[PDB]
This record gives C-alpha cells, structure tokens and sequence, in this order.
C-alpha cells in the first residue's frame, strides 16, 4: 500500500467537499499581524506551501480547496509541524491554526504511511481535541478536504450527541479524530478507540478546553492511557491565551518546544 | 505482577524508555535488558549523556567491574542497570522494582526468566514469533492483553 499515491477521483466527493466550504479564518484581522517564534534550532518560516515538500495528495487538495498564500500563522507553524518539532501556539481561531496542523501531519502520514503495527477497536493516526462540537465539526471538515484522495479517514465525537451513531461511524475506520475529551474518555471506556499509535497530538483551543472543566479528561487520554509519551508522539497545543495552567499543560505535554505568539 | 506489552518502533525504543524513567519514583531500581546486538554500552552511555545515573554489566568482563557495578545499583547510587541476558545470568533480581524489556528476547521462556512491582516489554514486528505466547501468557497472569496484540497473533 503506497499512502503517498492519490486513490482515483469521484465527482460528488469532490462537489461536496470542494464547494461550500470556509478556511474559517480572517484574512483581513490576521495577514496583518506578526508572529514570532522563539526556542532551539527554529526552522526558518516559509512564504508559500510550496516551500516545503508536503506531497502530491495535499498540493492536489490545496488546488481543490483554491488556497494560496498561507497566514502569518501558517508560515511559521508549518515548517516547525514538518520538522516534528513539538509546538506551543499563542494563537487566536481564525489565524489560520487549522491548516496550519493538519496539512503537515496528513503529508507526514502519507510519505510515512500507517506504521508497522496498523500494517499488519480503533487505533487513530492522529489526534485532535477541540473544547466543542463546533470547532470539532470545523477540523474534521478541513480535515475530509486535505484527505481526499487519500487512505486516511477521518472522524469526530462530540458530546450533547448519541454516542451510538458516533461508535457506528468509528467502526468504519479511523486514522484521524477529531473529539472533544469527555465523548473520547467515553469512547476509551468502551474499548471503541485505542491510542497505541497516536503520533499526533493536537489540542487546539486548549485555554477554553481548561476552562470548561476537560483537564482531568485531557490528562487521562494523554498522561494516564496508552498515548505514546512525549519525545515519541509529535504534539502541538493552541491556546489564544497563556496563563499559568497553559504553561503548566506545555511543560507536561510538550517536549523541547517551539514557542509560537501572534503578535 | 503487571506486565505491559507496548508497542514501540526501534527508533523510538530510547525516547519511550526516557519517559519510562522520568516517571520512575526517586529512580527505584530499574533494570533494562538490551539485546547483544545492540549492547549495553550504547544504552547506558546514552542514559549517561541525558543525564542518568546508570550502570551496565557484560559477560566478558573482570568480576571486579561487575561487582562494582552491581554495588552502585543495589545501594541506590546508579538505580538503572542496563545488561543482556547472557550478562544477568544468576543476577540476583529479588530488588528490583521495574523491569524494562527494551527488546524482547527471541523465546517466550527467557521472558519467563527474567519485590518486582512491574516488567515493562517494548514490542514490535520484529517480535512477530513471540506474539501468541506472550499472549497465552498474559492471559495467565489474569494481566491486560493489548487488542492490537491479538489481531497480530492473527
């Protein structure tokens, strides 16, 4: 199975997917606002996607999607994303943070394929924690876009909705989830989603994650399950705000990390 | 006594086995069991240069350096000892706390062999020939089988 090589085109998944759709961000607020990287041996900010060599199947879906020039936000995660460097981003919703995580950890999933383990109940890729539905909906369907054409299925679980149709579409396979933590713990729970061979880790939102009360859910899917520890998975953590709990999840979740401030 | 199979690609074995140690309470004693193709010196040299303190025995070497060894590691001074299987032959193990299979041997009786609160194995596909034994295994000591363990003794 080669995952760097794009399955055949379908017009309606195209028609779906590649009409209709927003970047969720603002281009007019977030172009116009700097950002700074600090840390050890920070790769060097890019101008464009084609900078880095991110693959066949993503500068495909990048036509599809009509994208051009990345935000700030992007020139700078993207390249520290590609060289699997751990990421803590002071960034706001609507900088361009999707994007700016999912495209390098899909190319790295497709130049690396699944692993030794998954070539050989679901056993994600990827993980991504997002605080609500909304967020969660908003990066799986970036997420389905940067993926088409290609073997990685992605899927969201969400509370305040019946975990029954969400185990029923976990069954049908998973390499990349989008969750907010309480549904995920349910999910781990029920033996629906293992994390042996999650290399992955987002948080996104991570600042309104605490706030609603997900630490003790956050800490158990990461620090107290099988989640690969840190120095293995690759893991990058969004926060519009930085306070002392922030720093604090950084210092535990993050190893040897880039630090990434708009503005 | 917990036994925890992970699954842990070979370039991934020293980055997994630091977060094992950073955990490790005041460093209990640990012993990590290297395969002679790799050797226990470039294990303990790495822990050394991340900042460990850790000791080694070999087969091939004066009883004096082994015995020195030994005494850092049972006193608590290096509380990590790397060692082959051949080098821990007749080690008196009855003190340690963590065992750590950083490659897992080629037969389910040497995992046999080797106050031992937890053995930790790291596992991958060069493991495959010891998957359905180290699964009836688990089973035995009532310990929790990995689902990814049985679809690969599949």
């Amino acid at each position: 199975d080669d995952w760097s090589k794009p399955l055949p085109p379908s017009e309606r998944l195209e028609q779906e997917l590649f009409s209709g759709g927003n970047t969720g961000i603002n281009f007019e607020k977030y172009d116009d606002i700097p950002v700074e990287a600090t840390g050890n041996n920070c790769p060097p900010h890019i101008e464009s996607f084609s900078d880095v060599e991110m693959g066949e199947i993503i500068m495909g879906n990048i036509e599809l999607t009509r994208y051009t020039r990345p935000t700030p936000v992007q020139k700078h995660a993207i390249p520290i994303i590609k060289e699997k460097r751990d990421l803590m981003a002071c960034a706001q919703t609507g900088s361009g943070k999707t994007a700016a995580f999912l495209l390098p950890i899909l190319s790295q999933i497709y130049s690396d394929g699944p692993g030794e383990a998954l070539r050989a109940k679901q056993y994600p890729i990827s993980l991504v924690l997002a605080p609500t539905r909304e967020l969660a909906v908003q990066i799986y369907e970036e997420a389905r876009k940067f993926s088409y054409r290609s073997r990685v299925r992605p899927c969201v679980v969400y509370g305040g909705a019946d975990i029954g149709q969400q185990i029923r579409d976990l069954e049908r396979g998973c390499h990349l989830l989008v969750a907010t933590p309480g549904r995920l713990v349910d999910m781990m729970e029920r033996g629906k989603i293992g994390l042996d061979f999650c290399k992955y880790l987002v948080l996104d939102e991570a600042d309104r994650m605490l706030d609603m009360g997900f630490e003790p859910q956050i800490r158990r899917i990461v620090e107290q399950d099988t989640m690969p520890p840190k120095g293995v998975r690759h893991t990058m953590m969004f926060s519009a705000t930085f306070p002392k709990e922030i720093q604090m999840l950084a210092r535990d979740f993050l190893d040897e990390y880039i630090f990434l401030a708009v503005g | 006594i917990t036994q925890k199979v992970v699954w842990v690609e070979e370039s991934d074995k020293r980055s997994f086995l630091l977060d094992l140690l950073n955990a490790t309470g005041k460093d209990s004693l640990t012993l990590v069991f290297v395969d002679p193709k790799k050797g226990a010196d470039s294990l303990e040299d790495f822990l050394y240069h991340e900042g460990y303190a850790c000791t080694s025995i070999h087969g091939d070497r004066s009883q004096r350096d082994r015995e020195e060894a030994l005494h850092q590691f049972r006193s608590g001074k290096s509380p990590i000892l790397v060692a082959t299987a051949v080098a821990a032959r007749g080690l008196d193990i009855s003190n340690v706390k963590h065992v750590i299979n950083f490659d897992l041997p080629s037969d389910i009786e040497e995992y046999v062999h080797r106050n031992l609160g937890l053995a930790t194995s790291f596992f991958n596909e060069r493991n495959i020939n010891i998957t359905k034994d180290l699964l009836d295994l688990l089973v035995e000591a009532k310990q929790e089988v990995p689902s990814w363990l049985e679809n690969m003794a599949y």
